[PDB]
């Protein structure tokens, strides 16, 4: 803390080096697939357009 | 007669087999069900939902 408060050299020129750490990326379930009252209507449209296209 | 009823009760086999029923896979409030499969050394978790 005393060295950090030293105004001699702030090391602002030096960017923070994070090569020693291995960042991890986590995957999450897509929120667009949640079967909500709004998506049910969306599927009904696609399910019906498919029938028309083939019909 | 009561005599035959008693002697016959001694020949009954009161053995009950063990019951092991699997728990049914539920469906989340968002309509996604999780199934689990395995193979040589792998394990999978599939979330199946109504979609395209």
């Amino acid at each position: 803390i005393a060295a950090a408060k030293d105004p001699k050299d702030t090391f602002e020129d030096i960017p923070l080096d994070t090569r020693h750490h291995t960042f991890t990326k986590k995957i999450s379930f897509p929120k667009e697939w949640l079967l909500t009252e709004e998506r049910k209507k969306e599927l009904e449209a696609a399910r019906q357009q498919a029938l028309l296209k083939d019909a | 007669p009561q005599e035959i009823k008693d002697v016959l009760d001694s020949f009954r086999r009161n053995v009950q087999p063990f019951t092991n029923v699997a728990k049914p896979i539920p469906i989340d409030q968002f309509g996604r069900a999780c199934g689990v499969g395995k193979r040589k050394a792998s394990s999978a978790r599939a979330f199946v939902v109504e979609g395209t």
